[PDB]
C-alpha cells in the first residue's frame, strides 16, 4: 500500500510515483549538455524505428522560447504536451509581467511548477520525462539546468540522462575543462553521444542545436539594433556532418 | 474471464477487451426478440412483447418508440434503460429541429446516439448501457436501418436482429436477402416480418408475445413513422399463424 | 472494514474516527479545570524537552478568544491551531451581528459545532 | 460471483447487475398491497403494519394528486421521494398546460427517473414498488412502477411480501371486475377478498384496511378508520 | 491499512500519514538555524553533490522571504517549492495593507495552519518539509522558529532538522552558550555538520549558509547569504580546511 | 452637516465630533456619540453619509481588534489608518458605495508620541497635525495653523479648540448642538466636558 | 494620426508618422507607430493610442505562439481573425483601429481592420485621423504595377501630405518595407519634414540660480554590515 | 471635471548625460480645499523611481501596488528590478482594468544597470509605453509643463546642470496653476548617488 | 504483473511506463483490418481492407475511411466506439481551427492537436485511453504529400510510407524493399491513379490475398480535395491490374 498513490508515503519516505518517474527517464535515449564559456551544446538521438518514418517529423529539439530550447529524455509523448505547455505559460506568466521572454532561472521554475502540480494532485500520473532545459540571458549568463519528475530543478555544468547514463556521465567528468569554447563543445559533445549506438551515426540521426551566439539573419528583420536575433540556432544535417568531418 | 479488467468500465484486459463492454452484450440476450427489416421504400419493424401472464392489458404496451416523427426505434434488452436511451434520441432529434429548420437525416441521428453510448462506456464512475437499438426509419437520402450495439458500435443493416431470437432471425433474414434480391416491398414485408417473429419464439415458447409491428414507409405513410394498427396487423397475424404450421 | 471511514456507521452504532479521535487526545498535555465563587483557573501543563525551547516568543497552551473567554486545549498542537483560530474570529463576529459581547455557552456550542459539521462529512476527519 | 454487487456501475457475466435484483427483493421485505381497476374506477387496497399495539400504523396511501394517487409498497425513505418528484409533475401539468396528467406518460418519466441513479456513481435504485392509480380522459389506469424502472399496464396486479396469492385471486377471476362498472362499492369488495389471501398470521381490522379510490365523478379520496368500516 | 487515506486515523490514536511524512525529512541534509542575541546564523547543507555539479552560482536551501526573513529548507525541493513561493505572498500581503514588514511570528502561524489544511482536507498529500524560519522584527527582535511537517512550530535558540538529528541536538546543547556571539554560532554550526555529514572535508561548495545581523545602520538588518568563496576563508579560520 | 475635528499636541491626540444627527429637515435627536474606538490607544471619530457611518465603523472595529489578539499587543496608528484606508479603496471601486471620512488619531506607544491622521472617503491617507473633512476643514484649517505653534501643551490645545467651536458656530449655518471630546493619550481614551 | 499601406508586386509598405498626441499637445515628436505583430508582419496604430499598442501585443503572443505549434510561419490571415473575433466581443470599447500588413507564402496582403470588427481589403488603404488627408495622394497616383522603388515613394509623399494638411500628425516618416523571402527592413526616420529649428538663446542658468531648502542622501543600493 | 483633474499634482522628469530627474509638487488637494503641502508624490522600489500624477485614492494604492509587483520580482531574480523591464510592469497594471481604470498618470525614470543608458517613460489612464528621452510630463499643469520644459531642455546635461533645469521649468508653471505648487521636492538620480534636495518656493 | 497498475492509468509500473496504456496497442487488433497509405508525388493514396462479416450488413456503410474536412482524409484501425469518437473531434477540431487561425488546416496541425489529446487522456486516470491507432492523411497547402500515425499514447510520426494492422510487419518489410532499392523515399508516378493501382499490387503481394471490390475500400487525397471512392471506382482500378 505504500507505493501506489501520489497520496501515500513510505516508512522509508518518499512516494512510489517519483522512484517509478525517475526509472521513467532512463528508458529514454541518452541526451546530453556541456556548457562552456560562451554557449552551450544541446544535442539528442532519434531513433526511427523503422526506414520508413521520417527523421524529422519528430522534433525532439524544441525551442521554448527564442533563447531556450529544450531536449528531454523518457517517454515521447508526454515530452509534447509538456513543451506547449511551457511555450504556452512562459508567455503568459513573464512575458505580461516583464514584457520580454524570461531569463533562464525564471522559466525553468515555471516548467518545474507544471512537474510539481502534476505530482501534487492523487489521481494524476507525473510525467514520463526529465527535461533539459538550455538558455540565455544577460545577468546570469549561459547557463543549462535539469528539470526532473518530481518538480525540482537544478544547475548543471555538463549532465547527461537516458539509458546511455552511466557510459555518458563517466565521459563527461573526465573529458571537462576549465575552460572551453563552443565549437570544442560540438566536438565532445559528438563523441560522447557514438557511445550509445555505433554505427548507425550520422548527421541526419543526430539532432544537434545550441544556444549561443544572436544571429541577426534569423530575427526576421533589419534595421532596428536596440533587439538582437536568436540566441538559440538549430544546426542543419549539412552542418552536422562538417563538424563530424573535422572528428 | 480472468480476475480483475472487470470491474470499471476503463480497464483493459491484456488481450485488448474490456469485460465489461463484452458484460453489455451479453445482458441483450436475456431481452426479448427485436428486428428490423429494412425495405426499398420503407422500413418495418416488429418485436416480441412477453406477455407475463393473462392479467396483462392488451395492446397497452410497446416498445417501439418514436424520434421526432420519422424515426422508429424498438430496443430489445433492458426494459428501463432501452427508455433512457430513447429519451436521449428524442434531445437529440429536437436540438437539430430548432437549428437548421429540418428533420434530422439518419446518419446525424447515428452518429449522435452512437457517441453518447460510447461516453458511458469511456468513465469509471459511469455504467456500461445494457441495450442494443435496432432502429432506422425513411428521409431525405431514402431508407436505412442501422442496429446500435451496447459498445457504442453501428452500422448499417438490410434486416437486422438482437435479443433472445437473433439467431433463428439473422437466419431468416438472410433467407429474405436471397429470395428477395430486390428485398421486398413494404406491404409484403409486414405480413413477412409477422412471420419472422413467429419463428423466433420457438426458442420463446414459453409464454405468449403480443405482436407490434410498425413501419415507416415513403410510398405507403408518406416518409411518417405510423404504427400498424387494425385490419392491417390482423392480416399479418394470420399469414404468420398459417406458415407456421 | 469496519473501521475506514466516518461514512461507515459500523456494526455496532459507533463511528470509529470519533473513538480514533479520543485516543489522540491523551497524547496531548494535561490540562485541568476548577471553578471557585469568583474565579475559573485554567491551568494546563506546560511541557519540557530541552532547556534550548523558548517560552519568550512561543505560543503559550491557553489562547485568549476575546477578551472575558479564554481557552485551553489538549492534543495535537497542529490541529488545535485551526480550532482555536476559527473559535476566536466568531467570538469577535458576536459582536458584529448583536453589538454584545459573546456567552460561554454561546462559543462552546459552536467550537463542537465546527468538529461536528467535520465528524458529518466522510470526506473530512474531525 | 459476486464480487460485482458492491457498486452499480459494474455488470456481472451472468448479463445482470446484482443491486438492481435486490432492489427487487426490498419491496418484498415490506408491507403487501393489491391494485385492480375496471374501466370507471380504479382501486388499491393496501394493508397497514405498525411496529407494537401502542404503535399506530403507517400511512401507506399518499395522495398524489386530485385525479391521480399511489402506494407504496417496501422503505418508506425511497417512498417519499418518488411520490414528491411525480406530485410536482401532476401540479406542472395542471399549472402550465391546464390537463390532468395521463397515467402512462407520468409512470414513463418515473421509469426515466430509476435509470438517472441507476448509471450515475453514488446513489441507489430505490427500492419500493409503487402501484400508481388514476383516472384520466383515456378513463381508468392502473400501473405497476418497479425499482428496475419496468413500467406494466395491467387490470391487476400485487407486490410485497406472499403477494402471489392475491395474484391467484384476481387471475381466477380476471373478466368479471371489468365487466363492473358504475358501483365502487363492489370494486371495493373485491379488493377487500384479493388482501385476505395475501395475508399470513393475521385478520383484517377497521384500521389494518386503507382503501384508496378514483373515479369518472369520484377525485380520489383515501378511506381510513371510520370510513372502512362498510367494507370490513 | 491506514495510509490508505489522510483523512483517517490509526486506532492507536496517531497518524501514520505524518509521521511517514516526518521521516521523509531525514532522507534529506541537515539544517541548523542557532540564534545569538547579536545575529542569527542559517546554515543549509547540499544533500547532493558531483564534479559536474554546478552549485557555486545558485542558492537553494536560502530562499529571501521578504527583506527581513529567510529560510533554510531540509526536505523535497518540490514540496519546498510551492509553500516558499505562497509564503512569499502572504509575507509581503501583509507589507502592503499595513505598511510595515511581517512579523515572523505571525507569517510562521499562516504557513503551519495551510500544512493542518493538506492533513485536514480533501485528499491531498501532506508536505515532508520541515522549513527553519529566521526573522526580525521590533517586537521581540531576532526571532528564530522552526515548522515541522505536521504543521505546527516552536520556539527554539539552536535547533536542527534533517538528517541525524538525535546527533546532532546532542552536538548544540552541549557546546551552547547562553549570551554566545555570532562569530561564535557559524563556527558552531560547522563543527556540527562536519560531523552529521559524511563528507569529511566538508568544503565551501558542499555548503550553504546566511547570517542576519542589524550592523547594516541601526533600526536596518541586513540579510547577507554568504557566496562560495566566503564559505571557503571561514573554513580556513576554524582549521578545518 | 456633521464636523470633526482634529489637533495634535506633544503627548495626546484631540479628536472630537459634532452631536447631532441631523436625518430629514428634522435634527434626530440632540445629543449624540459618534466616535467609537477601534484599539484601547486608537480612535476614529467618524462623519459621511447615513447609516454607513455606523457600518463602517462596527467593520473595522472588529476587524483591528482581531490583530490586536492574535499578536497579544495593539496595532499602531500607522497600521490601523493603512488598513481602513485599504477598505475605503475597494469600496470606491464596489456596487456598495460607502462614503465615509474618518480620522484616526492614536498613540503610538513604541515611538511614543501621537500620530493624527486624515484618511479621506475615497481612500486618501495623509498625516497631518490639523485636519478635518467636510466644511468643518473649509474654516479651521487656516485658524489652527495661526495660533498653532510646534510645541503646546494639552492645557491650550483644548483651549484652542474651544476657540475653533466658537468660529464655526458663528459663520457655519448648522447647529451641532454642541461637541463631544474625546482625548486619546497612552494613558488611554477618556470622556472630557466642554462645550 | 495617419497610416497608409500600399501593394507593390514584390512585396507592400506600410507607413506612419511619429509624432505621439494625447489631446492638442504633442506627447512625444519621436515614438514610432510601427507595431511589430510577428517577424514578417507589422502593423500601424492609429485611433486610441494605448488600446492599439496592447492589443498587438496580447494578439501577438498567439501568433508568434502558433508559428511554433504548428512549425509553419505565421499567417498574415492569422493575426487578422484573431484581431476581428478579439475586438468583436467587446464591440468597439477596446478603440482599436489597425492597418496589418506582411508577406507570406501566401502573397502580400494588406487588410484593414476596425474597432467593431469589418475588414477592408484593397490594395491601398488608409487608417486615421488624416486618412482623409492622405488619401488624396494614393488615388491620383497610385498605379496597377508598382516596382519596391516606387511604392517606397508613394507612401513617403502621401504620408508627408497628410503631414502638412492634418495637423494632427507630423514629425518622421518612418517605412517597413516587407519583401518576400526577405527581412523586412525598418526604415525608421526616412524622411526628415522636421529639423529642429534651433534656438536664438541658450536658456542655461548659471549654477545656483534655483534656491534649495536642504540636501539629502537616499540611498538606491543595498547596505552593508561589513 | 475629470477626477484626476480635481486632486491634483505635476510630476515632470528629464534626461541628461548619465543621469536623470525626477520632480513632483508636493500638494495634495481634494477640489480648492489644499489638503496637504508635505505629502510627496514621488517613491521608488529599488533603484528605478516612479511618479504618479492623479486622483490620490490611486496614487496611494498604485504607489503599494507597484512595490508590491517589484519586492516580489527582486527576491525570484536575485536582482533589482531594470528600468527597461518596469516600464513594461507598468502598461500591465495599467491594461488589466480598462473599463474601471485607475485614474492616474505614471512616469518612469532610471538608469540601467546593464547599459547605464539614461531611461524615461510616460503613461497614461489606462497606460502604454511613451517612449522618449527628452522629458516627461503628467498632472493638472501638465500642458503648461510640456511647453515650459522644451524650451529650457537642451541635451547632455550635467547633473548639476539639469538641476537647474528641472527646477526652473517645476517652479514657474507649478506657480501659474491652482490645483499644483505649494512646496517641491526633485530627485537627481547620478548612477550610484540619489541627491535628494527640496525647493525652496513661494506658497501658492 | 499486477497491483496498482494494469488496473490505473495514473500508476506507473516500475518498468516505467504505464501496462494498459500498452493494452490499447493490444486492443487495436481487434477488427483485423490492414492499411497500407503510400505518398505520390501531389497525391496521397490510402486503402484499407473492407471486411464483410455477414451479408445482413449494408456493404457500403462498411467503411473506415472518412470525410474529415476539404483537404483531410483520416483512416482509423482498431475498434468502432473509439473511431467514430476519435474521428468526430477530429472533424470538430478542423472546422474550429479556420475560425482562429484563417486558412485551411495542414495535416501536421491535426495530427499534433489529436496527440496532444490522446496524451491528456493518459495524464488524468479520469477516462482511459482511447483503443484506435488514427492515420490522418493530406494533401497539404504547400507541403504536399503527408502521412501522419498518432498511436493512442500519442506518439506521432510523420511517414513515407506506413501500413498499421496485425499484419503490419509483412507490408512494412515490401515497402523498405522498394524504397531502398528505387533509391526514392517518394513514388514518382506522377498522375495519382496510377499510385493506387501501386497500393493494391503491393497489399495483393503482401497478404498473399488478391482481392475483389467489396474487399477494400480507398480514400484519395488529391491537391485541394479529399473524396472517398464507391464499388464502381474502385473497379477501374481493378481492372486496371487484372489486364495490364
Amino acid at each position: 500500500r505504500y507505493s501506489f498513490s501520489l497520496t501515500t508515503f513510505s516508512p522509508s519516505g518518499k512516494l512510489g510515483q517519483i522512484d517509478y518517474a525517475l526509472t521513467a527517464v532512463k528508458q529514454g535515449v541518452t541526451s546530453l549538455g556541456i556548457k562552456a564559456t560562451n554557449g552551450v551544446v544541446i544535442a539528442t538521438e532519434k531513433k526511427s524505428s523503422s526506414p520508413l518514418a521520417m527523421s524529422e517529423t519528430l522534433s525532439k529539439v524544441s525551442l521554448l522560447t527564442p533563447d531556450i530550447g529544450a531536449v528531454y529524455s523518457g517517454m515521447g509523448p508526454d515530452y509534447r504536451v509538456l513543451v506547449d505547455k511551457s511555450r504556452k505559460v512562459a508567455h503568459t506568466s513573464y512575458k505580461r509581467i516583464y514584457g520580454e521572454y524570461p531569463p533562464t532561472k525564471l522559466l525553468v521554475s515555471e516548467v518545474a511548477k507544471i512537474m510539481q502540480e502534476a505530482t501534487q494532485s492523487g489521481g494524476v500520473r507525473p510525467f514520463g520525462v526529465s527535461l533539459l532545459i538550455a538558455g540565455h540571458d544577460e545577468f546570469n549568463g549561459f547557463s543549462l539546468y535539469q528539470v526532473d519528475p518530481s518538480g525540482s530543478y537544478f544547475p548543471w555544468k555538463a549532465t547527461a540522462i537516458g539509458k546511455g547514463s552511466v557510459a555518458a556521465k563517466t565521459f563527461l567528468e573526465k573529458r571537462w575543462n576549465d575552460e572551453l569554447e563552443l565549437e570544442d563543445a560540438i566536438h565532445i559533445a559528438l563523441l560522447t553521444l557514438k557511445e550509445s549506438v555505433e554505427g548507425e551515426f550520422n548527421g541526419d540521426t543526430i539532432e544537434l542545436a545550441i544556444i549561443g551566439d544572436e544571429n541577426p539573419d534569423l530575427l526576421g528583420y533589419t534595421g532596428i539594433p536596440t533587439d538582437k536575433g536568436p540566441r538559440f540556432r538549430k544546426l542543419t544535417s549539412q552542418e552536422i556532418n562538417d563538424r563530424l568531418e573535422a572528428l | 474471464i480472468g480476475t480483475g479488467y472487470d470491474l470499471s468500465n476503463s480497464v483493459f484486459s491484456p488481450d485488448g477487451r474490456n469485460f465489461q463492454v463484452e458484460y453489455a452484450v451479453k445482458a441483450v440476450e436475456n431481452g426479448t426478440t427485436s428486428i428490423g427489416i429494412k425495405c426499398n421504400d420503407g422500413v418495418v419493424f416488429a418485436v416480441e412483447k412477453l406477455i407475463t401472464s393473462k392479467l396483462l392489458v392488451p395492446q397497452k404496451n410497446v416498445k417501439i418508440q418514436v424520434v421526432d416523427r420519422h424515426i422508429g426505434c424498438v430496443y430489445s434488452g433492458l426494459i428501463p434503460d432501452g427508455r433512457h436511451l430513447v429519451n436521449r434520441g428524442r434531445e437529440e432529434a429536437a436540438s437539430f429541429k430548432k437549428l437548421y429548420k429540418t428533420p434530422i437525416p439518419i446518419p446525424a441521428f447515428a452518429d449522435r446516439l452512437g457517441q453518447y453510448v460510447q461516453a458511458h462506456t469511456l468513465y469509471n464512475s459511469v455504467r456500461p448501457f445494457g441495450v442494443s437499438t435496432i432502429f432506422g426509419g425513411v428521409d431525405k437520402n431514402g431508407a436505412h436501418l442501422y442496429m446500435l450495439e451496447p459498445s457504442g458500435s453501428y452500422w448499417g443493416y438490410k434486416g437486422a436482429a438482437t435479443g433472445k431470437g437473433r439467431q433463428s432471425a439473422k437466419a431468416e433474414l438472410e433467407k429474405l436477402v436471397d429470395h428477395h434480391p430486390e428485398g421486398l416491398s413494404a406491404r409484403e414485408a409486414v405480413k413477412q416480418a409477422a412471420k419472422i417473429i413467429y419463428l423466433a419464439h420457438e426458442d420463446n415458447k414459453e409464454k405468449d408475445f403480443e405482436l407490434e409491428i410498425s413501419w415507416c414507409s415513403l410510398s405507403e405513410t408518406n416518409g411518417l413513422h405510423k404504427f400498424v394498427k387494425g385490419d392491417l396487423l390482423q392480416e399479418a397475424i394470420d399469414f404468420a399463424q398459417k406458415e407456421i404450421n | 472494514g469496519y473501521d475506514r471511514a466516518l461514512s461507515i456507521f459500523s456494526p455496532d452504532g459507533h463511528i470509529f474516527q470519533v473513538e480514533y479521535a479520543l485516543e489522540a487526545v491523551k497524547r496531548g498535555t494535561c490540562a485541568v479545570g476548577v471553578k471557585g465563587k469568583n474565579c475559573v483557573v485554567l491551568g494546563c501543563e506546560r511541557r519540557s524537552t530541552l532547556k534550548l525551547q523558548d517560552t519568550r516568543i512561543t505560543p503559550s497552551k491557553v489562547s485568549k478568544i476575546d477578551s472575558h473567554v479564554v481557552l485551553s486545549f489538549s492534543g495535537l498542537n497542529a490541529d488545535s491551531r485551526i480550532l482555536i483560530e476559527k473559535a476566536r474570529v466568531e467570538a469577535q463576529s458576536h459582536r458584529l451581528t448583536l453589538e454584545d459581547p459573546v456567552t460561554v455557552e454561546y462559543l462552546t456550542r459552536y467550537v463542537a459545532g465546527v468538529q461536528q459539521r467535520y465528524t458529518q462529512s466522510g470526506g473530512v476527519r474531525p | 460471483r459476486n464480487n460485482y454487487d458492491g457498486d452499480t456501475v459494474t455488470f456481472s457475466p451472468t448479463g445482470r447487475l446484482f443491486q438492481v435484483e435486490y432492489a427487487l427483493e426490498a419491496i418484498k421485505q415490506g408491507s403487501v398491497t393489491v391494485g385492480l381497476r375496471s374501466n370507471t374506477h380504479a382501486v388499491l387496497v393496501a394493508l397497514k403494519r405498525n411496529a407494537d399495539e401502542l404503535s399506530s400504523y403507517q400511512k401507506k396511501i399518499i395522495k398524489c394528486d386530485e385525479h391521480m394517487g399511489l402506494s407504496l409498497a417496501g422503505l418508506a425513505p425511497d417512498a417519499r421521494v418518488l411520490s414528491n418528484y411525480l406530485r410536482q409533475q401532476c401540479n406542472y401539468s395542471s399549472l402550465v398546460f391546464n390537463r390532468k396528467l395521463a397515467v402512462e406518460r407520468a409512470g414513463h418519466l418515473l421509469c426515466d427517473k430509476a435509470q438517472k441513479n441507476t448509471q450515475s456513481y453514488g446513489g441507489r435504485p430505490y427500492g419500493v414498488g409503487l402501484l400508481i392509480i388514476g383516472y384520466d380522459k383515456s378513463g381508468a389506469h392502473l400501473l405497476e412502477f418497479q425499482p428496475s424502472g419496468n413500467v406494466t399496464e395491467l387490470y391487476g396486479t400485487a407486490i410485497g411480501a406472499r403477494s402471489q396469492g392475491a395474484k391467484t385471486y384476481l387471475e381466477r377471476t380476471l373478466d368479471t371486475f371489468i365487466k363492473i362498472d358504475g358501483n365502487p362499492d363492489e370494486l371495493i369488495k373485491a379488493g377487500v377478498e384479493a388482501i385476505s389471501q395475501s395475508l399470513r398470521d393475521e385478520s383484517l381490522t377497521v384500521d389494518n384496511l386503507s382503501i384508496a379510490i378514483v373515479g369518472k365523478d369520484t377525485p380520489f379520496t383515501i378511506y381510513d378508520g371510520e370510513a372502512v368500516a362498510k367494507y370490513i | 491499512r491506514y495510509d490508505s487515506r489522510t483523512t483517517i486515523f490509526s486506532p492507536e490514536g496517531r497518524l501514520y500519514q505524518v509521521e511517514y511524512a516526518l521521516e521523509s525529512i531525514s532522507h534529506a541534509g541537515t539544517a541548523i538555524g542557532i540564534m545569538a542575541s547579536d545575529g542569527i546564523v542559517l546554515a543549509a547543507e547540499r544533500k547532493v553533490t558531483s564534479t559536474l555539479l554546478e552549485q557555486d552560482t545558485s542558492t537553494e536551501k536560502l530562499y529571501k522571504l521578504n527583506d527581513k526573513i529567510a529560510v533554510a529548507v531540509a526536505g523535497l525541493t518540490a514540496d519546498a517549492e510551492i509553500l516558499i513561493n505562497t509564503a512569499r505572498i502572504h509575507a509581503q500581503n501583509y507589507l502592503k495593507t499595513y505598511n510595515e514588514d511581517i512579523p515572523v511570528e505571525i507569517l510562521v502561524r499562516r504557513l503551519s495552519d495551510i500544512k493542518q489544511g493538506y492533513t485536514q482536507h480533501g485528499g491531498l498529500r501532506p508536505f515532508g518539509v520541515s522549513f527553519i524560519y529566521a526573522g526580525y522584527d521590533d517586537r521581540y527582535g531576532y526571532q528564530l522558529y522552526t515548522s515541522n511537517p505536521s504543521g505546527n512550530y516552536t520556539g527554539w535558540k539552536a535547533i536542527s532538522v534533517g538528517a541525524n538529528t538525535s546527533a546532532a541536538q546532542t552536538l548544540l546543547q552541549m557546546d551552547y552558550k547562553d549570551d554566545m556571539k555570532v562569530d561564535d554560532a557559524i563556527e558552531l554550526a560547522l563543527k556540527t555538520l562536519s560531523k552529521t555529514t559524511d563528507s569529511s572535508a566538508l568544503t565551501y561548495d558542499r555548503l550553504e549558509f546566511a547570517t542576519i545581523r542589524k550592523g547594516a545602520n541601526d533600526g536596518e538588518v541586513y540579510q547577507k547569504i554568504f557566496k562560495p568563496q566566503e564559505i571557503k576563508d571561514i573554513l580556513v579560520k576554524t582549521g578545518i580546511t | 452637516m456633521d464636523i470633526i475635528l482634529g489637533i495634535r499636541v506633544q503627548d495626546s491626540v484631540i479628536l472630537a465630533s459634532s452631536k447631532a444627527v441631523t436625518r430629514g429637515i428634522s435634527v434626530l435627536k440632540d445629543s449624540d456619540d459618534k466616535t467609537r474606538q477601534l484599539s484601547p490607544h486608537t480612535l476614529m471619530s467618524f462623519a459621511g453619509e447615513a447609516g454607513d457611518t455606523v457600518q463602517f465603523a462596527e467593520y473595522i472595529q472588529a476587524n483591528i481588534q482581531l490583530y490586536s489578539i492574535r499578536e497579544d499587543y495593539e496595532l499602531s496608528p500607522q497600521a490601523v489608518s493603512s488598513f481602513v484606508r485599504q477598505e475605503l479603496a475597494k469600496s470606491i471601486r464596489s456596487r456598495r458605495p460607502y462614503q465615509v471620512n474618518v480620522l484616526i488619531g492614536g498613540y503610538d506607544k513604541k515611538k511614543n508620541k501621537p500620530e493624527l491622521y486624515q484618511i479621506d472617503y475615497l481612500g486618501t491617507k495623509v498625516e497631518l497635525p490639523y485636519g478635518a473633512h467636510g466644511y468643518s476643514g473649509f474654516y479651521t484649517f487656516s485658524l489652527l495653523d495661526h495660533h498653532y505653534r510646534p510645541d503646546m501643551t494639552t492645557e491650550e490645545g483644548l483651549d484652542l479648540l474651544k476657540l475653533c467651536v466658537q468660529e464655526l458656530e458663528k459663520r457655519m449655518p448648522m447647529d451641532f448642538k454642541g461637541v463631544i471630546v474625546k482625548i486619546v493619550d497612552k494613558d488611554g481614551i477618556r470622556q472630557v466636558d466642554d462645550f | 494620426t495617419t497610416i497608409v499601406g500600399v501593394k507593390f508586386n514584390n512585396g507592400v509598405v506600410i507607413a506612419a508618422d511619429t509624432r505621439s498626441t494625447q489631446g492638442p499637445i504633442v506627447a512625444d515628436k519621436n515614438c514610432a507607430k510601427l507595431h511589430r505583430i510577428s517577424p514578417k508582419i507589422w502593423c500601424a496604430g492609429a485611433g486610441t493610442a494605448a488600446d492599439t499598442e496592447a492589443v498587438t501585443q496580447l494578439i501577438g503572443s498567439n501568433i508568434e505562439l502558433h508559428s511554433l505549434y504548428t512549425s509553419r510561419e505565421p499567417r498574415v490571415v492569422s493575426a487578422l481573425q484573431m484581431l476581428k473575433q478579439h475586438l468583436f466581443k467587446y464591440q468597439g470599447h477596446i478603440g482599436a483601429y489597425l492597418i496589418v500588413a506582411g508577406v507570406d507564402p501566401t502573397g502580400s496582403h494588406l487588410f484593414s481592420i476596425h474597432a467593431h470588427g469589418s475588414t477592408d481589403v484593397g490594395y491601398y488603404l488608409s487608417l486615421g485621423s488624416g486618412s482623409l488627408a492622405a488619401m488624396a495622394v494614393l488615388e491620383s497616383h497610385w498605379k496597377q504595377d508598382l516596382t519596391k522603388e516606387e511604392a517606397i515613394k508613394l507612401a513617403s509623399d502621401a504620408i508627408q501630405a497628410g503631414i502638412w494638411n492634418d495637423l494632427g500628425s507630423g514629425s518622421n516618416v518612418d517605412v517597413c518595407v516587407m519583401e518576400i523571402g526577405k527581412d523586412a527592413e525598418y526604415l525608421r526616420n526616412y524622411l526628415t519634414p522636421n529639423v529642429r529649428e534651433e534656438k536664438q538663446k541658450s536658456y542655461k542658468f548659471p549654477r545656483g540660480t534655483t534656491a534649495v531648502l536642504k540636501e539629502s542622501i537616499v540611498n538606491i543600493c543595498d547596505i552593508q554590515e561589513e | 471635471s475629470d477626477p484626476s483633474s480635481i486632486n491634483g499634482g505635476i510630476v515632470v522628469a528629464m534626461t541628461g548625460k548619465d543621469c536623470v530627474a525626477i520632480a513632483c509638487d508636493l500638494r495634495l488637494g481634494s477640489q480648492s480645499l489644499g489638503v496637504s503641502n508635505k505629502f510627496e508624490k514621488i517613491f521608488h522600489y529599488g533603484h528605478v523611481f516612479l511618479g504618479i500624477t492623479g486622483l490620490a485614492t490611486d496614487v496611494t494604492t498604485l504607489n503599494e501596488m507597484f512595490r508590491y509587483k517589484t519586492n516580489l520580482y527582486k527576491l525570484k531574480e536575485e536582482r533589482a528590478i531594470e528600468p527597461e523591464t518596469f516600464t513594461q510592469l507598468v502598461s500591465s497594471s495599467l491594461y488589466e482594468r480598462r473599463f474601471g481604470p485607475y485614474f492616474v498618470g505614471p512616469v518612469v525614470a532610471g538608469i540601467n544597470s546593464k547599459s547605464g543608458k539614461p531611461f524615461i517613460a510616460g503613461f497614461d489612464l489606462i497606460g502604454c509605453i511613451d517612449e522618449a528621452k527628452d522629458f516627461i510630463v503628467s498632472g493638472t499643469a501638465s500642458d503648461q509643463l510640456f511647453g515650459m520644459c522644451e524650451s529650457l531642455y537642451e541635451p547632455n546635461l550635467e547633473p548639476e546642470d539639469l538641476f537647474e533645469t528641472i527646477s526652473q521649468a517645476l517652479l514657474n508653471a507649478a506657480d501659474r496653476d491652482a490645483l499644483s505648487g505649494w512646496g517641491a521636492v526633485v530627485y537627481i538620480i547620478k548612477k550610484d548617488e540619489v541627491v535628494k534636495r527640496y525647493l525652496k518656493m513661494r506658497q501658492d | 504483473s499486477a497491483a496498482g497498475y494494469d488496473r490505473h492509468i495514473t500508476i506507473f509500473s516500475p518498468e516505467g511506463r504505464l501496462y494498459q496504456v500498452e493494452y490499447a496497442f493490444k486492443a487495436t487488433n481487434q477488427t483485423n483490418i490492414n492499411s497500407l497509405a503510400v505518398r505520390g508525388k501531389d497525391c496521397t493514396v490510402v486503402i484499407s481492407q473492407k471486411k464483410v462479416p455477414d451479408k445482413l450488413l449494408d456493404p457500403t456503410t462498411v467503411s473506415y475511411i472518412f470525410c474529415i474536412s476539404r483537404t483531410i482524409g483520416m483512416v482509423v484501425n482498431g475498434p468502432i466506439p473509439d473511431a467514430r469518437n476519435a474521428a468526430l473531434r477530429a472533424k470538430a477540431e478542423a472546422a474550429e481551427f479556420r475560425y482562429k487561425y484563417g486558412y485551411d488546416m495542414p495535416c501536421d496541425v491535426l495530427a499534433k492537436r489529436m496527440a496532444n489529446l490522446s496524451q491528456i487522456y493518459t495524464q488524468r486516470a479520469y477516462m482511459r485511453p482511447l483503443g484506435v491507432i488514427l492515420t490522418f492523411v493530406s494533401v497539404d497547402e504547400e507541403l504536399g504529400p503527408s502521412i501522419y500515425k498518432t498511436d493512442p499514447a500519442g506518439y506521432y510520426v510523420g511517414y513515407k510510407a506506413t501500413a498499421t494492422g496485425p499484419k503490419q510487419q509483412e507490408i512494412t518489410t515490401n515497402l523498405e524493399n522498394h524504397f531502398k532499392k528505387s533509391k526514392i523515399d517518394h513514388i514518382n508516378e506522377e498522375s495519382w491513379e496510377k499510385v493506387v493501382e501501386f497500393a493494391i499490387t503491393h497489399m495483393i503481394d503482401a497478404l498473399g490475398t488478391e482481392f475483389s471490390k467489396n474487399d477494400l475500400e480507398v480514400g484519395v487525397a488529391t491537391k485541394d480535395k479529399f473524396f472517398t471512392l464507391s464499388a464502381e471506382n474502385i473497379e477501374e482500378r481493378l481492372v486496371a491490374i487484372a489486364e495490364q
